[PDB]
């Protein structure tokens, strides 16, 4: 399936660098396999809602856990 | 003072659904190119056709102004088949004839309900095909999470 | 020597581990946010408070968001130590929570003791207790505040924070009801106590205040929240006897996404009581003694882990009759499944199944459509009621698939399911997707 | 049910012993279709 | 009203896609090449009650996390003498960088700190490294750890480089205090033949690989650290009589995480809350032997909020009120809740400004380098209530206290705030004074 | 309120809230791929029955496995007290095996040293409360006990056992059944006349993927990052009444090692780590004119009491090279688990971490010993002189001694838990590294 | 009197307590088309 | 479930297609042999699908 469909990402007990500190990548934000503290949308200018790939905004989260996914 | 706002129809973007593209099922086929998938239920009339506004392929007609909210979403019309002005399989004929109707009511026929951008085909040639009046997308009954048959919008 | 020994020694298993790494763990970054502060303001109360009575507040737009919501009670002791359990979380019956006129989401006394019993744990569990009940062995006459916490979704994460802001015609509402009587305050057992007080009573909502940027943001666009919702019915229970296991199908008329579905067996004359007394330490009023009756608990020891009092022999969930799992033991879904997905410790008579891999998180983790099931039920099979209650040999000596004489009084059956839906907020106003 | 002031007396939440022998329920809903007639013949256009 | 809204029919179909991440499959990620190991530290000084003493911390590895703080204590009497002795021991330890003091914390700190954010079994864990739980007797020899709890001995994402200070120390100043309870002094009265504590320092090292080594040895860094602000005050003593009241000047600059408090009998460490003829509260309590002037010690802390003293208060600031006034209680045990998920002991109190104060990751804070007036407001209790009469404190009113309450004369407030500790080459210091 | 917070706005916020990267008021979420989990049960090979070698196979039913439980229903052979942990007495071990390779093998020992370090709070006693009786029961009472195992693909999902890309490997476990159970089958040495056989079976959680990620796992090669427990048996250099005895122990492992793990017990009793005294659960009727210092409180067994541990000191040394400074068994067992994993220990039981955080499965650090010709632990004894039968003699000694009965512990047991790499091609999988 | 037989000729009455419905809500889908009401609303006030 | 009393069950969508139904009755003899005559289809008085 032409999809990049990524690994499990679950809540570890050690907070870790993605050793790509200079661009702050965005993909990294929502990881919760890196943070610990808290889980946040990424804003971006302008406090604007900037949904990386992979994740999914909650109306999409609600029809993936509804209705169904793709193939 | 800050200058107030219409309709402001919202659209989707046609999907990738392997070897094609077609608009997303909760959406329908409108238009092209900068207005693809309507998502609300009323869209604006796109002016392209053939040309003219009819409203345009699998919208009909409301008694409005607002270009933008002028057709409502999920229609088509009769659109013979074979020998009998029939809807698809997959369509709900409203029972609006056209006759026993005025303008707006008798162009809003077929009810698509469920089968905005894929229906199924029909024994209509003997041979199990594609709708006159659709695209022929290759899927089949054997192939899975894919119900829909030969049709696009 | 030293560390620099094992440093050194990198060897083709490590590249697994270390070769061309990826992260670190010597330096943390931090998440620069936005600027917000909290602030726990007080909402006005309509109607009378009292027992038995229905009062609501109208949460005022002061703030920006909202999460954390706190009612405070002030209650008496109308009896000495061990006459109440959980008495805020018994006065407070139930609580709606309606948006824009439309119901939202209700708890109940029962669930959130439930939920408690199910979900909170060690020191959270005990310093809950301890905003509820009394836990310094306080006498007759005794005064306390009481602070319960709401579990609402938007009381649990600012994730899930109401946006307030971004309501401008919509008001949010708490409908609460109070207890007719509570346990120990105004009732011991069915006997009204005289000069017991009335309850006072105070909402509190901790506010989210927002800078301009991210205020604008709010009250501007559209907003979808993924949230929690619970569903909840009373059943009545196949009451188990002395010389039969009863069996039940119930039907489970839930729908949406269930995350979870929990349930228990109890006296419902006695507010968290979801086991049979007996005459064994902790068991009864007065137990392991000559006054020991199995009629009453020792209130302020009405919940136990000796699942010998609990009356679940054996269940399974079934979706349109199809067994959705082989049917477990009343003990696997006492012990195991909080063990495999909560990670505290069940009371007995308290039961869960999950359909989710972490069914306490936020991120949806595998749900039951019940949308999509015509006929889901819940096959309980009970144990029998034959050991005597009132004597310790019988009680702590017995078998599996044998409970208490007294365990015929749970006849109240409570099923929860947890599900997720969607709020949706646009132009002012919002309301449930579906 | 045997006692007057039983029942006359009583709370709103609250009915007769006798009430449980009202286990039957009938559920009815009233609702509009088409019937067109044509040609000489007719029936409803919906199920 | 005249807004758009979305009919939504099937919004959620038209939302759906393809799946972006699958749960059951983990992907670990590659880490950097590294060893920690445990090193002792030479103490200059004299050890022993009363002195003070310092470490300069050895450069032998690269990068510095956990300390801990080892000492050697005979107990001077029988079990229920001694209170977490070896954290009494350590009165306070400074943490200088550079010659610049970046932290330091009060034996009373940990006692806050631990009261109010460890739990559960960490927290038992931790008192058996500092304390005598297992009915000890007179002469029993044990070691004791007591670790710190700096910045860089909570995480190693803020590990202190060493390797990247090469012009300049780390050094800890240790004050061991001149009497701990239950070892050299019962109360105020010594004891004879008390030994003087053995005391060692360790502190565990990072060992990097050459790639990171180098990184940090010579690039400027930026740890985001947490600073203890704190000051004693004169307590406005409650009465038998009287509610006092008190307007306590807030001293504290920079990014707040949270405000902490207790009230406390300097006689006795750790004694938070008023003493009582009730099990636990006092020496003898429960019996005839009874003193309401002398506390159990090894139970000095107890969760019966009847003995603390804190009414009500209130934080303001420029002079307006922050919040609207809570009592003592919410302090004690709902902040907590919200805030930490532990449980914290009577007497101990806690108003954050951030979502999760427990945590390293900023989450809200209140910068006081821009407040003119940070002001705590305080409501005591009435000391009316007679503490040799059980009756009189468990069957007590919300209001009240006890008679011994009045002894509860000092008061600590400390706060957590968030600066950064800048390195560069081969210095560093704080990036903010105030 | 909260707007003078905001208000208070200046330099030091810039590092905290100056272009926010993240929102707390917006949760994000991520389609996961779609599943199911349904509990099967497996069958077992051979007669289940103390002392017998039986084992299961786990069918194809789905796609992956995670968590197993096996049950087991035992009764009692006396009152309470009489047993401790006996359905993780009674799985004396269980051999995972995958295409007939062996990949691990967990020990009744092991499962009780990896709760004593690993598990805490209320995981634990609900985990005991899954394999011990916990509610006074007595001589006759019947439970039935679920044992999960811990073998790596029953902690997460993450590591979820590929059967799905294993067309031709089967995965097998071999159970082994004690010969003896204390207090079910056995009393110390003797039989118990009449006990009765257990009733076993294995439960095995299966995941059923979708369409999509089925496909993958048929079609794609995998690799995963697992856990494996080396574990080898030595005799304790026995130390006595005049002698602190010291023994070096190689250590007879490979692999990237995350921790180490010691105890040190007595053969004859299940879980005892300490000797045993006249001190309140120290031994079969501790405290009383009763009490025997050679037989334990079974229910009692474990104790957080050091004075009752055998260790003195210990070090680790690799290639005849100290790896850290010698420090005492106190810092093994209250220290090593207060940094590395935030429980408590129990006296007798010790850790010695090389990772970070080996409570995690994410890797933090590793000794490889496939690189350390000759790894060594190094163990100094404590003098068994006090006189057990003594409280006095027990509670008020000194560091360095034990009791008398310290000289029963005479068996050392030493795991190692290290990072392999199971490897699936082909329909077929096993592991990387010797 | 009988309270196992009704008195055909008048089986109806308007007297509530001898109703069962406590209280009812018609639900769409899944979720509350309105709040919860008395059985006296859909008896008595509906029809008004 | 009793005599002279109707009772109803609703086939749940458990399985794709159905055919087979069957009605478990337990009858007692409330005489001697001679005394019935097919009591559990004389019972089932009427079916309606």
């Amino acid at each position: 399936p032409s999809y990049q469909i990524r690994n499990s990402k679950h809540h570890t007990q050690l907070p870790m660098r993605s050793l790509n500190e200079p661009p702050p990548m965005v993909e990294d934000l929502v990881d919760e396999s890196l943070f610990e503290g808290l889980q946040g949308y990424p804003v971006d200018e302008k406090l604007d809602l900037l949904t990386p790939p992979g994740t999914a905004t909650p109306s999409s989260e609600w029809a993936a856990i509804n209705y169904g996914l793709t193939n | 003072v800050v200058k107030p706002q219409g309709y402001k129809p919202e659209f989707v973007n046609r999907v990738n659904f392997g070897k094609f593209w077609a608009c997303p099922e909760g959406t329908t086929d409108w238009g092209s190119e900068d207005k693809q998938c309507l998502v609300s239920q009323y869209g604006p009339m796109m002016w392209r056709n053939k040309w003219g506004w009819s409203c345009p392929a699998g919208s009909a007609p409301n008694n409005s102004d607002d270009w933008n909210q002028k057709c409502v979403q999920g229609y088509s019309m009769k659109k013979l088949i074979d020998g009998q002005w029939r809807c698809t399989d997959t369509e709900i004929d409203t029972g609006k004839d056209w006759s026993n109707s005025d303008w707006f009511t008798a162009q809003q026929q077929c009810d698509r309900g469920n089968n905005k951008v894929f229906t199924r085909r029909m024994y209509i040639d003997g041979k199990w095909q594609c709708p006159d009046g659709t695209w022929d997308t290759g899927f089949t009954w054997s192939d899975g999470e894919n119900g829909g048959k030969q049709c696009k919008y | 020597a030293g560390g620099l020994s094992q440093l050194v020694a990198y060897g083709a298993q490590d590249v697994y581990l270390t070769g061309n790494p990826q992260i670190t763990f010597f330096k943390t970054v931090y998440r620069r946010y936005t600027n917000f502060a909290i602030e726990s303001i007080q909402q006005t109360i309509n109607g009378s408070v009292g027992f038995g009575n229905k009062v609501s507040t109208q949460i005022s737009r002061n703030g920006d968001l909202i999460t954390d919501i706190v009612v405070e009670f002030v209650l008496t002791k109308g009896g000495n130590g061990g006459t109440t359990y959980y008495p805020a979380e018994e006065l407070l019956q139930d609580v709606e929570l309606e948006i824009g006129g439309q119901r939202i989401d209700k708890h109940y006394n029962d669930w959130f003791r439930t939920y408690d019993a199910l979900f909170r744990m060690n020191d959270d569990r005990y310093n809950y207790r301890r905003m509820t009940d009394w836990v310094n062995n306080e006498l007759v006459g005794a005064q306390k505040r009481f602070y319960v916490p709401l579990i609402f979704f938007f009381n649990q994460t600012p994730g899930l924070a109401l946006p307030l802001i971004a309501l401008q015609y919509h008001e949010v509402k708490l409908y609460f009801t109070l207890a007719s009587q509570v346990q120990g305050v105004n009732y011991n057992g069915s006997s009204a106590i005289a000069g017991a007080a009335q309850p006072t009573m105070s909402v509190w909502v901790d506010y989210i205040f927002l800078d301009t940027q991210e205020r604008t943001r709010f009250a501007q666009l559209p907003h979808e929240y993924l949230i929690e919702q619970l569903q909840f019915t009373g059943s009545e229970t196949a009451t188990p006897s002395a010389t039969t296991q009863a069996s039940q199908n119930i039907r489970l008329n839930f729908n949406h996404p269930t995350k979870y579905l929990a349930w228990n067996f109890n006296n419902p004359t006695n507010y968290g009581q979801y086991t049979a007394l007996a005459n064994i330490p902790g068991a009864c009023s007065g137990a392991g003694t000559a006054a020991a009756t199995v009629t009453t608990p020792d209130y302020g020891n009405t919940g136990t882990y000796n699942e010998q009092l609990a009356v679940l022999d054996s269940a399974k969930i079934q979706l349109n009759g199809q067994d959705r799992f082989a049917t477990r033991k009343g003990s696997y879904f006492n012990k195991v499944q909080p063990y495999q997905s909560i990670g505290g410790v069940t009371p007995a008579g308290v039961y869960l199944y999950s359909f989710a891999l972490k069914p306490a998180g936020r991120q949806p983790s595998g749900t039951c459509n019940f949308s999509r099931i015509d006929n889901a039920t819940l096959s309980l099979t009970y144990k029998t009621c034959s050991i005597d209650a009132t004597s310790p040999a019988a009680v702590l000596g017995n078998t599996e698939t044998v409970t208490a004489n007294t365990a015929t009084l749970l006849t109240a059956l409570n099923i929860y399911a947890k599900n997720y839906n969607v709020l949706r907020i646009m132009s002012g106003m919002g309301g449930l997707a579906y | 049910a045997t006692s007057p002031a039983a029942v006359l007396g009583n709370t709103e939440t609250v009915t007769a012993n006798t009430a449980t022998l009202l286990t039957a329920l009938n559920i009815y809903a009233k609702n509009y279709n088409v019937l067109r007639i044509m040609s000489g013949m007719g029936g409803l256009a919906y199920a």
